[PDB]
């Protein structure tokens, strides 16, 4: 048994090779951490959960740059990635007080969706349903010929592009914490922490501390 | 398990015998007394050490000698 | 009509059928909790009461513990918690080396193998909701209290 | 709702025996039963000029209001809530054992 | 003389004081009797229970507790027609009493005697003199 | 009992010389994050009222543990952490501090372990023996000379670190 | 088989497709927790009263009856209640319902029996069901109707407890 | 006090994992068949 991925180290046990997505890149072998045959599908679920989410994540960072819907910014101000978040909480009953509700209206909305997919994700773990992972039907538009599961080809797309986002969205996210200048703005500036736009502090701000005292501060 | 021993001024009056919570105890023929038999102690294993048969026994000092030693399961009356 | 008989149909086993002990429901939760739930390895089934258990022990160490007044008692209390999870995960260690001699199957609780297997689900579920607990109280005003923040 | 007034799912009381609980002919009979009676107004501070039942509503409108805020001490809610709850036991259990039972 | 394992046992309720898990993992005892009659009687486990006329059986968890029903039913019912049994979990059945056909305190040829020591017993050895020596203290 | 791996071991050689390769590495990191001042307000004293009576350490001022003391109490409380979870749930590859009991020991290396270039159990026994030295020797340098021990780090690596 | 609404889903077996409005839909699995001809009968007289809501909060912003003006001025239509109340209107309502509610028990013991299907109180004086292939229609379009009816009163006492206004008001001025 | 931090290292050492390590061996010595 020897990894694609790694040449020299041995193949990942439980890692079928059947399976979309798959280089042999298992090192660590979580995937053999739990003995139930169902692990394997959960992780493979939660990958694909991971990367959908991060795919919009990091084109809806892009697009907040690009511009926004009308009123936004008046309410808002100026504020531009996570500190939105931050900011609509302020502006909302039981996190803050205000008359606004998007954040908490997302995740009521989300929160359906998730408990359904929930029981889904149970069901597909103990191996009562048939449904692979992250096969949830959804194909409005016709694009798989007559199956929402799609085709090989296409789900190894939909894996990378969402592995691809999750690293992205992440520097993205890493980057507005210092810089505070947003997916666009950081792009084009090249040599930054010459220039920083201010920001507000995060609503976790204990983990922005050891930047002064261990690490160097440039900002 | 407990140590029984039955000694020779046995008079062979039973007693011992039917007093027993466990039938440890039986009778066998002897000539010694006038009763024609002793008491005898052949299943001590199940000997709880009531001492009842100690408490029938008539003799002046007891015929019949129990001797708590090593418990186990029956000897200590566990129902578990 | 009679409620109350003999156990599994035996009248003289030390056990009686009751309603508590054997009624539809009571049967329904216990065959349904981790310990009994079949289809669960028992690795999974210490990772379920593990994450249980871990989750609702940092409540009174915080709320109760010395250091409770302190800005610290978070901190302490999952500190604490922590630390009676790593006692009882010995606890668990020490049963299983007396307890069980060792054979091949895995399968079952009640096996060495298996009561490993148990251990380190509870160690790694504990640990996991203990933080899940911790994450949830050190960012939700209302937990932090015991609702006191809404008068 | 345990079990209902029907042969639905295969209920046992206890290890062999099915049993029928009527939670909705014994619930909603008992809560009735007690509640008609109940409503018999007085002129008493602690209903002030309503029945049990009628005030014991009102002052769940009242409390309810002032939401986070618990009733107090003196407050009329814990003595109409505890006697109103009291009474709706006692006719639950009784309704449990006159229809389980006498089956008519 | 095995014990018939399809004998019917007395008519019960059920109680808390049977036997518990060392019953079916350790040893059982079973105790059968006949009885003329339907009647009842008082288990030495608890509660009271109904002999069946004909055959009856039972399971207890100790040797005491079949012996306790036993005196019982011979001296109330004056059923003396009662076998005890030991069963082991390998499905292995002990007789154990009456151990020979007849009752202990009847005397019975063939009875070899255990534990008959000679001498009386003031006349056991001093503890001093088998001290650091296997010899047994009577005589 | 000891049947497990534990007493003097190939297997207990091996867990107790990665242990000390980690302290070495660490003795070096501390003395050189000490001497730039990279740790955060190492001088003040935790204050009882906000951190318990087990801060107290009846010094004869202050009466109370350094915050730099502190620090690196934590920094060894988050590595013993991993590895009371590493001995009860290891990793399905990972080598384990017990033995399962029917386990063939492997043979004793002796004087000499065969040299291996490459990353394998023969160099890792090369060095976790020499790093348990090592650790011997800084500090009974340090106790002989009556620096501590960061000087001692310091010194034996030339002032390299600060 | 799968769930026809929420496809990922198993299909909930307490549900059949014969039943009036039968969608699939049961993802909390809520059939299990109670008898279903309960539940049915439940979704029913929740859908007529809350489709008798709806439409009176529409009419009542409409037009309201003769005199009714002078006893409420300016409540629209959560506070009418309160003044009706003392009024009596609310507790003669209140009492019919509840008078035919006690015949209601005597028919969901019918249904739990088995005899009567549930919902069914054979009212059809007009004899809009007689065809038999308008009744599955009729049938269908009472459960839809309804479930629309229930999330429309809720939708519009909740704008009503915030613009108050009622329904059509909001609609002509936000 | 001279050499101060001694008895905040081994007081816990010595009042808690000592006796839990005790407990714990001792336990498993009277608890083994061989
Ligand atoms: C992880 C994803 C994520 C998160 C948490 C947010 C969160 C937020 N966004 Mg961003 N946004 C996202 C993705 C995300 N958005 C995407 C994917 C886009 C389009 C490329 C945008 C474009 C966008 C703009 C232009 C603006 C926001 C704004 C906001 C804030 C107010 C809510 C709002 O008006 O959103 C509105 C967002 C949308 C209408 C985009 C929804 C696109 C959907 C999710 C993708 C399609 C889904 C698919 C077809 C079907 C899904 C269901 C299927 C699984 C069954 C809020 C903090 C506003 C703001 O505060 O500006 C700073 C604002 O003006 N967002
Ligand atoms: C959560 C994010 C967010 C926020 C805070 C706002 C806030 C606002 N929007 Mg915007 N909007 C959003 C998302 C958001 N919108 C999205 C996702 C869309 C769809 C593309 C729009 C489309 C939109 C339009 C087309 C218009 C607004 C307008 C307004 C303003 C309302 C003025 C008014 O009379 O109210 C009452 C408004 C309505 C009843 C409907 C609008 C207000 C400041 C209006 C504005 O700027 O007028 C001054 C306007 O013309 N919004
Ligand atoms: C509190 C209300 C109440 C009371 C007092 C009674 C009383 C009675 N019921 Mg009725 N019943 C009730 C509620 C009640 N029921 C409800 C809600 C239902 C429907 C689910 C029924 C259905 C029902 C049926 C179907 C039948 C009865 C029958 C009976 C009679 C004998 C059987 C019985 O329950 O013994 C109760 C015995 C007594 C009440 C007398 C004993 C005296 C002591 C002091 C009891 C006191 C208990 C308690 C403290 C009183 C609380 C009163 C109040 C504060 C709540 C008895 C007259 C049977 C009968 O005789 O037919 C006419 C019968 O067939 N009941
Ligand atoms: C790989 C680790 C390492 C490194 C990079 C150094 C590097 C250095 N050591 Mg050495 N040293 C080491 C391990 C190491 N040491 C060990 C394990 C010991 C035994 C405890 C010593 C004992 C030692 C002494 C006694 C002295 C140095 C000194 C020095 C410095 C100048 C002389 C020289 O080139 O060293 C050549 C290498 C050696 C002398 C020993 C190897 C130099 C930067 C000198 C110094 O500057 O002291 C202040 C000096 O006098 N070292
Ligand atoms: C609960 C609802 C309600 C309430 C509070 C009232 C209240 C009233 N109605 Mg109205 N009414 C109602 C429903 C209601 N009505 C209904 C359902 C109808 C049938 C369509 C009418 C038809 C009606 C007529 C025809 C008249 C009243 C009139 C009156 C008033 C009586 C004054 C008098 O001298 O006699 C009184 C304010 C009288 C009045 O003054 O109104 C013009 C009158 O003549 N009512
Ligand atoms: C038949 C169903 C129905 C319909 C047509 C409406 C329609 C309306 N409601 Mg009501 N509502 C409903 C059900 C319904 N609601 C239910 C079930 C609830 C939960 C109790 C609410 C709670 C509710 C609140 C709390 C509010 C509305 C508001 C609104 C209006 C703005 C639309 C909107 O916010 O969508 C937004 C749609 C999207 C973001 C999807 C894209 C609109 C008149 C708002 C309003 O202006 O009324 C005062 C408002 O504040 N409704
Ligand atoms: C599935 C389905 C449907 C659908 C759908 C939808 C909505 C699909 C949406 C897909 C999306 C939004 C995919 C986007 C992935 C993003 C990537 C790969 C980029 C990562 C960023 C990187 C690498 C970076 C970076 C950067 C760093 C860190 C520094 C930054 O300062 C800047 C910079 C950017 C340079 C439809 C309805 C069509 C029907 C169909 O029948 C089935
Ligand atoms: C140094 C250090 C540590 C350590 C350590 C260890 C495991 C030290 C082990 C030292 C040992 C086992 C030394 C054995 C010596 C035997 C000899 C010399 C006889 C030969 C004939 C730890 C890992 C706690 C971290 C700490 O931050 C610094
Ligand atoms: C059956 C039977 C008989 C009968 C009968 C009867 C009495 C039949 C009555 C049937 C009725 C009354 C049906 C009404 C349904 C109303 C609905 C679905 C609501 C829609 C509103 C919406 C969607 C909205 C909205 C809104 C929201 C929520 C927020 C608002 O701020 C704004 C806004 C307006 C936009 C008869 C006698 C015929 C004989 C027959 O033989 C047997
Ligand atoms: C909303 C909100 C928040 C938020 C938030 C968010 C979205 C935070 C985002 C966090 C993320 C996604 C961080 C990414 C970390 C990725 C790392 C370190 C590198 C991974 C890849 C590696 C190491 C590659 C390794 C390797 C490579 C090179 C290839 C070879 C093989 C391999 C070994 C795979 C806050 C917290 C700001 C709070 C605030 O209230 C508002
Ligand atoms: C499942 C699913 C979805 C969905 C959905 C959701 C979330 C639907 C939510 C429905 C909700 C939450 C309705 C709520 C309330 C109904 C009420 C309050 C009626 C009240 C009467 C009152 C208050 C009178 C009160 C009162 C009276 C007059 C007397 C005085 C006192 C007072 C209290 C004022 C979608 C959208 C994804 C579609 C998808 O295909 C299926
Ligand atoms: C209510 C009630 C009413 C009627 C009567 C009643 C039944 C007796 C009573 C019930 C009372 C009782 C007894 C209720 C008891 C309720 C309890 C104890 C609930 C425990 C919940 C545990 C959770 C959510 C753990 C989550 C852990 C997570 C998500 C993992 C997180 C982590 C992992 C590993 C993954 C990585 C990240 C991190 C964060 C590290």
């Amino acid at each position: 048994a020897k990894s694609k991925a790694i040449p020299f180290l041995d193949a990942p046990p439980a890692l079928s090779e059947s399976m979309p997505g798959y280089v042999g890149f298992d090192p660590l072998w979580v995937s053999s951490m739990l003995p139930d045959a169902g692990y394997v599908k959960f992780l493979q679920e939660a990958e694909i959960k991971h990367g959908r989410v991060a795919m919009l994540a990091a084109a809806g960072a892009i697009v907040q740059d690009i511009f926004t819907f009308p009123g936004v910014k008046s309410v808002i101000g100026d504020v531009k990635m996570t500190s939105v978040h931050d900011k609509f909480l302020s502006m909302e009953a039981g996190s803050g007080k205000g008359d606004m509700a998007a954040m908490h209206q997302l995740l009521l909305w989300l929160g359906l969706l998730e408990i359904a997919t929930s029981v889904a994700i149970i069901q597909s773990f103990k191996g009562e349903t048939s449904r692979g992972p992250g096969e949830f039907g959804f194909d409005p538009l016709n694009f798989g010929k007559g199956n929402s599961a799609g085709s090989d080809s296409y789900k190894l797309k939909e894996i990378k592009n969402g592995r691809l986002a999750m690293i992205g969205i992440g520097g993205m996210v890493h980057h507005y914490l210092l810089t505070g200048k947003g997916p666009l703005q950081f792009l084009g500036g090249i040599p930054n922490y010459k220039s920083c736009v201010s920001h507000p502090d995060s609503l976790l701000p204990w983990l922005f501390k050891a930047v002064g005292p261990v690490l160097p501060k440039i900002c | 398990s407990h140590s029984v021993k039955v000694y020779d001024t046995c008079i062979g009056c039973t007693q011992c015998v039917r007093a027993c919570p466990c039938d440890v105890l039986e009778m066998v023929s002897w000539d010694g007394c006038k009763a024609g038999q002793i008491a005898s102690a052949p299943r001590t294993e199940d000997c709880i050490g009531c001492k009842r048969c100690e408490t029938a026994c008539p003799t002046d000092f007891l015929s019949v000698r129990v001797y708590l030693g090593g418990e186990t399961t029956r000897s200590m009356g566990l129902a578990y | 009509s009679q409620f109350i008989k003999p156990y599994n149909d035996d009248p003289f086993v030390g056990n009686l059928a009751t309603p508590v002990s054997t009624s539809s429901f009571t049967k329904s939760l216990l065959s349904n909790l981790p310990a009994y739930r079949a289809g669960l390895s028992p690795l999974l089934r210490g990772v379920e009461i593990g994450l249980t258990h871990g989750y609702f022990l940092v409540g009174p160490f915080y709320k109760l513990g010395p250091l409770r007044n302190s800005d610290v008692a978070l901190l302490s209390g999952f500190f604490s918690a922590l630390g009676l999870i790593v006692i009882l995960v010995a606890c668990l260690t020490i049963y299983g080396v007396v307890s069980f001699e060792e054979t091949e199957a895995k399968d079952q609780l009640q096996t060495a193998k298996g009561w490993r297997q148990f251990t380190s689900g509870w160690l790694v579920g504990s640990v996991g909701g203990a933080s899940f607990a911790y994450i949830l109280i050190s960012n939700i005003p209302f937990l932090q209290t015991a609702g006191m923040s809404m008068l | 709702l345990s079990v209902v007034a029907q042969s639905k799912s295969d209920f046992e009381i206890s290890d062999g025996t099915p049993y029928t609980l009527n939670v909705p002919l014994v619930g909603a009979a008992s809560f009735i039963g007690w509640v008609v009676p109940t409503l018999l107004p007085s002129q008493i501070a602690l209903y002030g000029g309503k029945g049990l039942s009628t005030a014991f509503f009102a002052s769940i409108g009242t409390n309810l209001a002032k939401f986070p805020a618990p009733p107090g001490m003196t407050d009329p809610f814990w003595l109409l809530c505890f006697i109103w709850h009291s009474g709706l036991f006692a006719t639950m259990i009784l309704g449990s054992i006159g229809y389980n039972g006498y089956a008519g | 003389e095995t014990l018939n394992l399809q004998i019917p046992s007395p008519t019960f309720e059920g109680s808390t004081g049977g036997w518990l898990r060392a019953a079916e993992v350790e040893e059982k005892y079973a105790i059968t009797w006949t009885s003329p009659k339907e009647q009842v009687f008082e288990m030495p486990t608890g509660g009271a229970a109904i002999m069946r006329q004909g055959e009856n059986l039972l399971y207890l968890a100790r040797k005491e507790q079949c012996l306790a029903l036993a005196t019982q039913v011979k001296n109330s019912f004056k059923i003396t027609d009662y076998k005890v049994y030991r069963i082991f979990p390998s499905g292995e059945v002990q007789y154990l009493h009456p151990k020979d056909g007849v009752f202990p305190e009847k005397v019975n040829a063939g009875r070899v005697g255990v534990g008959n020591v000679s001498h009386s017993i003031g006349k056991n050895l001093n503890p001093a003199q088998i001290k650091f020596t296997s010899k047994s203290f009577n005589g | 009992f000891g049947g497990r791996g534990l007493g003097v071991t190939v297997n207990a050689e091996r867990w107790n010389g990665r242990h000390a390769m980690f302290g070495i590495f660490a003795m070096v990191m501390t003395s050189y994050m000490k001497g730039h001042g990279l740790i955060p307000d190492a001088d003040k004293v935790l204050d009882i009222a906000q951190w318990g009576p087990l801060a107290a350490v009846w010094d004869g001022a202050g009466n109370g543990i350094s915050n730099e003391r502190a620090i690196i109490l934590i920094a060894h409380v988050h590595v013993l952490v991993v590895s009371v979870i590493a001995a009860i749930a290891p990793f399905g590859f990972q080598d384990t501090l017990v033995k399962e009991k029917g386990y063939t020991p492997e043979s004793p290396a002796g004087l000499i372990p065969p040299f291996k270039t490459g990353l394998t159990a023969e160099a890792e026994l090369i060095n976790g023996r020499l790093a348990m030295l090592g650790v011997i020797s800084i500090v009974t340098a340090s106790l002989f000379t009556g620096t501590s021990v960061v000087d001692t780090i310091n010194l034996g690596m030339g002032k390299i670190l600060y | 088989a799968m769930s026809e609404s929420v496809p990922f889903l198993k299909k909930p077996e307490a549900l059949d497709s014969s039943m009036a409005g039968y969608a699939g839909f049961d993802p909390l699995g809520l059939s299990s927790i109670a008898d279903i001809k309960f539940l049915q009968e439940s979704e029913i007289k929740h859908c007529r009263i809350a489709m008798l809501a709806a439409a009176g909060s529409i009419a009542q912003d409409i037009f309201t009856f003769p005199g009714v003006s002078k006893v409420v001025g300016t409540a629209k239509m959560t506070g009418v209640h309160d003044v009706l109340v003392k009024q009596g209107a609310m507790g003669q309502i209140l009492l019919w319902t509840s008078f035919l509610e006690v015949f209601g028990t005597i028919a969901l013991l019918e249904t739990l029996d088995g005899k009567r299907a549930p919902g069914d109180f054979k009212f059809d004086p007009l004899g809009f069901s007689k065809n038999a292939e308008t009744a599955k229609r009729y049938q269908l379009s009472e459960i839809k109707n309804g479930r629309l009816a229930m999330l429309a009163t809720g939708g519009m006492v909740h704008g009503y407890f915030i613009t108050g206004k009622g329904p059509l008001e909001l609609l002509t001025n936000f | 006090m001279t050499a101060a931090y001694l008895p905040s290292i081994l007081v816990p050492i010595i009042g808690l994992i000592f006796p839990g390590l005790v407990m714990a061996f001792a336990f498993i010595y009277i608890e083994q068949d061989e």
